[PDB]
């Protein structure tokens, strides 16, 4: 999971 | 927004759609390319091809279970492109590049047409 | 094999599937969550959820056009998850994390359950 | 396009  | 994103989600979705294709699960159309038949999901075809997008948004053609392609279309070229649609992988070879590019132009698959034109330009 | 791969293909496919969802094109099922209704594509639901995969591979349920979820399921939690299925983006907030995790456990969406458990553990 |  990432900060888009 | 403040959303988080799962990097592999789109790839995992496509992998699962390809697993459904392999097991013939919920396929809803047959694409006829001369003597060959290819089962697929209309939504996946539409998501990959300008031609299938136009066909299945047509108020009459949207309800067809069989679509016949132009007789000039090569079944192997179509097969290679159908595999690409469901996997992101394109089996581009010297022996098939002309049939693949002609099929991608007909199907309106711009990125495939672009890499075919580049690979051809490098060999001239 | 000797295939080449188009990096953005899976993402572009999902973006197009979400465009079809937004315009209600070729949606083939309604998911009922109490007083709310959500239209979707069975194949996309199956590709994202262990529960929908099991439902639509069932020889009887595969033909249903309406699926009613357990009354304990929160419509907002379902909406957030349906958006995630079609975009890879999860709108996880302090006010919705409990409903989202409970819905993801019911729907069998393992990666969503994992990030919810981690975000909850960080705030305790 | 890449070599996967
Ligand atoms: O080279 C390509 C690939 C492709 C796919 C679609 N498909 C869709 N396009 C839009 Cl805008 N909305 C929903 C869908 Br499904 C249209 C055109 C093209 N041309
Ligand atoms: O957390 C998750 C997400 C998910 C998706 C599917 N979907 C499919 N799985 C397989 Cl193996 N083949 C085709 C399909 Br469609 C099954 C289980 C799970 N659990
Ligand atoms: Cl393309
Ligand atoms: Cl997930």
């Amino acid at each position: 999971w990432v900060i888009p | 927004d403040s959303c988080i994103q799962f990097t592999r989600h789109a790839s995992d979705v496509l992998l699962n759609l390809n697993r459904l294709r392999s097991r013939d699960i919920l396929t809803d159309v047959v694409i006829v390319v001369s003597r060959e038949q290819f089962r697929a999901h209309k939504t996946v075809l539409m998501a990959c091809s300008g031609l299938f997008y136009s066909i299945f948004t047509d108020q009459l053609k949207c309800n067809l279970s069989v679509i016949n392609l132009d007789p000039e279309i090569n079944p192997e070229g179509f097969c290679i492109l159908l595999d690409f649609m469901y996997t992101s992988r394109l089996n581009l070879r010297e022996g098939n590049i002309m049939a693949v590019m002609a099929t991608a132009m007909y199907l309106q698959m711009e990125h495939v047409v672009d890499t075919c034109r580049k690979f051809i330009k490098a060999s001239e």
